[PDB]
């Protein structure tokens, strides 16, 4: 049921909410994009 | 449209930030402008993002993602968009 073993975060904000987009949504956007190289689209490299 | 109903929908939230990353207006008459405006105030000074764990830049990552596929333009006023399709268009 997890992949770590941390007891408790060390930093929160209120700024989870504002999500534009929809899980059923997101699902579908999810399936075409693939995660190509998701986790770098903010390096641009 | 089992799917189609999902593909479609996505498409209210692109012209919703396109036309955002253009307008001026505090409090735009669109529900949605008001919304996109705090989501890119928020991923313009973020320090979490996709690889610390941030639930809104990931979900902007998505949205843009899937309208950068697409797009082929150099001026195109949403910011992901550019750095996106800058990387998409290397793979083969
Ligand atoms: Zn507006
Ligand atoms: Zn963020
Ligand atoms: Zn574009």
């Amino acid at each position: 049921g997890s992949h770590m073993s941390e007891v408790h975060p060390s930093r929160l904000q209120t700024t989870d909410n504002l999500l534009p987009m929809s899980p059923e949504e997101f699902d579908e956007v999810s399936r075409i994009v693939g995660s190509v190289e998701f986790d770098s689209m903010m390096n641009t490299v | 449209s089992p799917q189609e109903s999902r593909r479609l929908s996505i498409q209210r939230c692109i012209q919703s930030l396109v036309h955002a990353c253009q307008c001026r207006n505090a409090n735009c008459s669109l529900p949605s402008c008001q919304k996109m405006k705090r989501v890119v105030q928020h991923t313009k000074g973020c320090k979490r993002k996709t690889n610390g764990g941030c639930p809104v830049c990931k979900q902007l990552i998505a949205l843009c993602c899937y309208h950068a596929k697409h797009c082929q333009e150099n001026k195109c006023p949403v910011p992901f968009c550019l750095n996106i399709k800058h990387k998409l268009r290397q793979q083969q």
